[PDB]
């Protein structure tokens, strides 16, 4: 089974500090490109993982892109889907009124 | 007949049948040709420069941390491994210049320019080269269907107005297909160090799938603030001297700095009919997943088997037909043994008998490179395929002693080995493996053999050399370039202005220099950029419309030269063909002969009487607007006057050849009978 | 105008390494507009044969594309890409300018190419109790003679005479023959012994009484 | 994919006849011959009929040496063919199968064996083979009916140890073999149907 | 007479043709299902 997904925006809380991250979850955990190696890694799946990113449209890019996967005898199921960031306030800062 | 349509219906199933197939294997499976490639590595441009030379022998690891960008030293590095904000291993290399942009050239505002990822800017320039570098007018690519399905990740940002600095960061930057004008589809895909290779993937099911005719696939990193130098410092997986050793007795894992790589795809029946150039061929492919390992980050050596066999199998090959990979090298502790203990075991188990697979590692010799490593990987193998040599570096001589390394056909490429093409079409692999799990395999074919040309020119023969696209940039400046680019050791020939890619539209500004003896564009031409000319063309178009109306003028009565040359006439085919037609016309009614008197021939009148006079440079007239159409000059409205009235209607197609010939005759030879 | 078929009769193969068969006629068979009037079939032991390709090159859906043919006028051949270990059966040519057509006669035979081995003959002397019952019985089992080329004569001079036969049963090519000779003591006090000679094996091996 | 259900068979007896048929689906029976195989024990096969029928022409078309002996019959329309078997003979002991064409024998089927015949019978014989200086075994003269098992030790040793079908032979008598190797507690008991005989076998020089 | 090869040998081209088009469009239009959904919304949605 695969995984395609699309997600980008703040890292988490970003700002702060580190600390005493000898094992490395300060990388991994703010990623883009994690999220579908997390899901993979937990559930024990072993499709193809996307982590594509094409702004709003997105999730219907990755949805494409699945179909042709499925249409190539490659993966027997898929799970597609765009999930938001729901991240620290902002954004609303950078739109000057337009 | 009853016995004749069944045998019809029998051939066209049968005819059917095989098309029907053909189709299914095309889909099914179809090489894919390399057409071009483009570069920017840290320390040189692209191609053999920084290539088959520097891979020859090796070296890298400049160091110096950089000092244009802020960066703020003394403080990052420190001797501790254990100091909370700083970071051990002050070397690496790093590209030789970052903010270089031209902005004006691409139509951008410097505030908007400031306010951009570098990245970008270098993908743009980088995609502007690798189009220029393929035999395509860059200029022709507009309203076509190719797409982008490159790689990009985010480094950094500028920590400190109406608009930017919320899309230039922005990942998705598709804006290569805005400015040139593409209509393909346009993404950017992240999965980490092997995100140029899965991008690749996609790219093939795209040309196999009918929607996009050309393909642009890379990577780009930039490491703009120090960042991942401190953290993987604080995980004690960077080590000192970063000099990354693979497959040998050291163990750093280094993060090697920025590098930009892209190529261009095309289908092989399409760049065959086209005539483009082929380089290399891409005929399989495969993506997998760690799945449940025993670690977040860690690399499982039955996934890597069963990739490998799954591409192996989708290409239709076996495993004993392939005789170089590039292994993903990241020298560590841990990886290289899993790696070799892998590729023993799916390509091993009596591979021939003496031919051993050979093996090596570019990483070894210029760096991680980040997301852009696996492209870069190819731009390796394809040039042993045009040089007939393995430019074996791994720079290092013990092999490590973990894995057994011996009892086994594959050999770590310590020196060099002849790659001479031949019987046995040569054949490489290459692969890449993930941080978060995803692992790709690719496989890459030697390209076919068909070149015969043929020699020419040589002769007078003058040939125009309209410069090389004297363009938006400056106005000024950059023709000292192309006053100097033009330097011809042993050349000739050389048609820039030709449908070759260098064409430009010559955006603005335009030039040109006609001769067929040497150079002298290091005259005048080059020093039009501070100076003036003797002889040559020299102009300050705008192009206002690119193209423009034509009207043509026709009044006479008064040039009455000395002969209407006779060179064009032995030379241009076109102008003795009309004046041929043109005698052949005349011929019935009266005795002279046009080109008689046009080459001065003994016999021939005067052009004292005006019966002779003004046929004969109407004969002239109508065959200069021939040669003028011949070059793609449509005149729409024809205006000339006196004698030249009759010609102009000619070329308006109003009149015929013969009876405007006879009512010339006719009218000169009535009025001749008033003079003085 | 009938024609005749033929076939090599003997194609020992390996897997990995590819195969190939010709098969020629006595008259062209060629139609109108071509289209030589050729099949071929395979018959895998122990189940109905199929079709594999007729009318020349037009291989048949469910057949494997290793598979292919070539040729026309009085000369055709088969060829396959890699052999693998699923297909040992039997293969016939076959034509169609004609109907009253019989069966396909010899065919061809398929089997894996394996080094020469030799037969350990055993001779085994009749018990008492088919001799106080009836006739005789003696064995000349061969034991592994492979590759074929079995034979044997009884030199006494020897009239019926019975065998049996092995196939590719489990590994390296094991073949074995045994002889039922049926015959009474008296008659078989007359002599006391069977001759077996091998293509592998030069010596004719002769096991006597 | 199953149209072909063909079964029957038997001892039948010489002087007897048969019902030996073979049913189908899937494709249309109205345009389809049917063409007949059989395949003798340990020889070629051989068309049964020269069947060539049904169709729009709905001949018979009965192969030579047989003149109406093997009764072509084939009735068709009933999604069956059916053929006769009278006046049967010992020679014509085999299996036989039909087909789905006239010319292109393409879609075949799993056949019914017939025998016309009676021979030999349940006698086991355990033939010691004696070895002087690696051999052993039981031969077995007659198993009719067929088939019939044969164990060693009731399992055990099973390496080197060959069942060997042997030929029908003068009289029809049905023999067997077990040649088990063993270098330097024997026991060839024979298993059939009717009864068990359970006798081993000693080997002495 | 020969009208039944031709007819025959037509009929298996015509099947062959016809396995060969199911390919074609199992390869390049065949539909896809979905078969369950999950999502989380503002407020309070969930299910």
């Amino acid at each position: 089974t695969g995984v395609f997904l699309g997600v980008a925006k703040f890292g988490y809380g970003e700002d702060t500090a580190a600390a005493e991250d000898v094992e490395g979850y300060s990388v991994t955990g703010v990623a883009p490109a994690v999220a579908s190696g997390r899901i993979s890694y937990t559930m024990g799946l072993e499709g193809p993982s996307i982590s594509v990113d094409t702004a709003c449209s997105s999730s219907l890019v990755a949805l494409h892109l699945a179909v042709e996967s499925l249409r190539k005898g490659e993966s027997s199921m898929a799970v597609v889907g765009g999930a938001a960031v729901m991240a620290t306030p902002g954004v609303f800062v950078d739109f000057s009124r337009q | 007949t009853d016995s004749e349509k069944v045998a019809e219906y029998l051939r066209r199933a049968t005819l059917d049948l095989r098309a029907a197939r053909q189709r299914i294997r095309e889909l099914e499976s179809d090489p894919i040709a390399i057409v071009s490639m483009a570069c920017r590595l840290p320390g040189g441009v692209n191609t053999p420069q920084r290539l088959w030379e520097l891979l020859r022998e090796g070296g890298e690891t400049l160091s110096g941390f950089p000092t244009d960008r802020g960066w703020d030293l003394a403080r990052l590095h420190h001797p501790d491994p254990d100091n909370p904000g700083t970071s051990y291993v002050d070397k690496g290399g790093f590209l030789d210049d970052a903010a270089g942009f031209d902005a004006e050239f691409f139509g951008v505002s410097p505030r908007e320019a400031a306010a951009m990822d570098p990245q970008q800017r270098l993908l743009l320039e980088t995609s502007w080269e690798l189009v220029e570098n393929a035999g395509i007018d860059p200029h022709s690519l507009r309203g076509t269907a190719t797409g982008v399905f490159l790689g990009v990740a985010k480094f950094g940002y500028g920590e400190d107005g109406y608009s930017v600095t919320g899309v230039a960061p922005a990942v998705a930057s598709g804006r290569i297909s805005y400015t040139m004008g593409l209509e393909g589809p346009s993404i950017s895909v992240d999965t980490a160090c092997s995100s140029s290779l899965v991008a690749l993937h996609l790219a093939v099911e795209s040309l196999r799938k009918g929607e996009s005719s050309m393909a642009v696939v890379g990577g780009a990193a930039v490491m703009a603030t120090p960042g991942v130098f401190v953290d993987f410092s604080r995980q004690r997986a960077l080590a000192a001297d970063g000099r990354s050793k693979a497959f040998g007795a050291g163990a750093d894992g280094f993060g090697f700095s920025e590098g930009v790589t892209l190529v261009l795809l095309e289908r092989l029946s399409e760049a065959r009919r086209n005539g483009h150039e082929v380089l290399a061929v891409v005929r399989g492919s495969a993506l997998n997943q760690d799945g449940a390992s025993n670690g977040l980050s860690a690399p499982s050596g039955p996934a890597q088997r069963r990739v490998i066999r799954q591409a192996l199998e989708s290409c239709g090959l076996e495993p004993g037909d392939v005789d170089a990979v590039e292994a993903h090298g990241t020298g560590t502790a841990l990886g290289d043994p899993i790696e070799a203990n892998a590729l023993l075991d799916t390509y091993g188990r009596d591979r021939d008998a003496d031919r051993p697979l050979w093996l090596g590692s570019v990483k070894s010799n210029i760096g991680h490179t980040q997301a852009a490593a696996g492209v870069t990987g190819l731009l390796k193998v394809v040039l042993a395929l045009r040089n007939g040599e393995l430019p074996a570096t791994l720079h290092v001589e013990e092999p490590t002693p973990h894995v057994d390394w011996s009892s086994g056909g594959v050999a770590l490429l310590a020196g060099n080995q002849p790659w001479r093409r031949g019987e046995r079409t040569r054949r490489a692999a290459v692969s890449a493996f993930g941080i978060s799990g995803t692992n790709a395999h690719v496989i890459v074919e030697e390209a076919p053999e068909r070149e015969h040309r043929e020699t020419t020119a040589h002769d007078g023969r003058p040939v125009p050399l309209v410069v090389s696209a004297r363009t938006t940039a400056a106005l000024r400046a950059q023709a000292a370039q192309i006053a100097e680019l033009l330097e011809r050791p042993d050349a000739d020939l050389a048609g820039v202005g030709l449908g070759l890619a260098t064409t430009r539209a010559r955006h603005e500004h335009r030039a040109a220099v006609v001769a067929s003896t040497r150079e002298e564009a290091v005259r005048g031409l080059r020093e039009i950029a501070a100076g003036a000319a003797t002889a040559d063309a020299v102009v300050e178009g705008v192009t206002e419309v690119d193209g423009r109306n034509v009207v043509f003028l026709f009044p006479g009565q008064g040039s009455q030269w000395a002969g209407m040359g006779a060179e064009l006439l032995s030379s241009s085919p076109v102008f003795a063909g009309k004046i041929r037609a043109c005698d052949e016309s005349m011929a019935p009614m009266q005795d002279w002969k046009v080109s008689d008197v046009l080459r001065q021939a003994p016999g021939a009148p005067g052009l004292d009487r005006v019966d002779v006079v003004q046929p004969v440079l109407f004969a002239v007239m109508v065959s200069l607007a021939e040669l003028w159409r011949s070059y793609g000059v449509e005149p729409a409205a024809v205006v000339g006057h006196s004698q030249g009235e009759i010609a102009a209607a000619h070329v308006a197609g109003a009149l015929t050849l013969e009876d405007a010939a006879k009512l010339v005759v006719g009218r000169s030879r009535l009025m001749r009978s008033l003079s003085g | 105008d009938v024609v005749m078929t033929q076939s090599p009769l003997s194609l020992p193969v390996t897997p990995g390494e590819p195969a190939s068969i010709s098969c020629r006629s006595s008259q062209s068979l060629l139609h109108s507009n071509g289209y030589n009037y050729l099949d071929w079939y395979l018959q895998k032991p122990g189940q109905s044969p199929q079709l594999l390709i007729y009318l020349g090159s037009n291989r048949a859906s469910g057949v494997p594309d290793r598979f292919s043919g070539s040729g026309s006028g009085t000369d055709f051949t088969l060829k396959i890409s890699r052999v693998e270990a699923e297909d040992v059966g039997v293969y016939y040519c076959m034509q169609s300018l004609q109907t009253p057509r019989l069966t396909f006669g010899p065919g061809t035979k398929v089997d894996i190419k394996r080094t020469v081995a030799a037969p350990s003959v055993f001779i085994f002397p009749p018990s008492d109790e088919q001799l106080k019952s009836g006739t005789a019985s003696v064995v000349c089992l061969l034991n592994n003679f492979y590759p074929r080329g079995a034979k044997v004569q009884w030199k006494v001079q020897s009239g019926n005479s019975q065998e049996s036969v092995t196939e590719q049963d489990s590994k390296d090519s094991t073949y074995s023959l045994s002889s039922t000779l049926t015959l009474s003591k008296a008659d078989y006090e007359k002599h006391k012994a069977c001759e077996v000679t091998h293509q592998g094996l030069s010596s004719p091996v002769t096991k006597s009484f | 994919e199953v149209q072909l259900v063909q079964s029957g068979g038997g001892l039948v007896q010489p002087g007897r006849s048969l019902r030996l048929s073979c049913t189908a689906s899937g494709f249309t029976f109205g345009d389809y011959a049917m063409s007949w195989v059989r395949q003798a024990p340990g020889k070629g096969l051989e068309w049964v009929g020269f069947i060539r029928s049904k169709a729009y022409g709905g001949t018979t078309e009965y192969a030579a040496s047989v003149k109406g002996r093997f009764t072509i019959s084939r009735d068709d329309s009933k999604s069956i063919a059916y053929l006769q078997m009278n006046s049967l003979k010992t020679e014509d002991t085999a299996v036989y199968y039909c087909t789905r064409g006239g010319t292109l024998f393409d879609y075949w089927g799993q056949g019914t064996l017939v025998t016309v015949s009676s021979a030999s019978t349940k006698g086991p014989s355990v033939f010691p083979l004696a070895p002087s200086s690696a051999a052993l075994g039981c031969l077995v003269k007659d198993y009719f009916p067929e088939p019939v098992t044969v164990s060693w030790n009731s399992g055990a040793l099973t390496s080197g140890v060959h069942t060997f079908p042997a030929v029908l032979q003068s009289s029809g008598l049905y023999s067997l073999s077990s040649v088990v190797t063993v270098p330097s507690t024997y026991i060839c008991n024979v298993n059939h149907k009717p009864s068990n005989t359970k006798v081993d076998k000693k080997v002495e020089p």
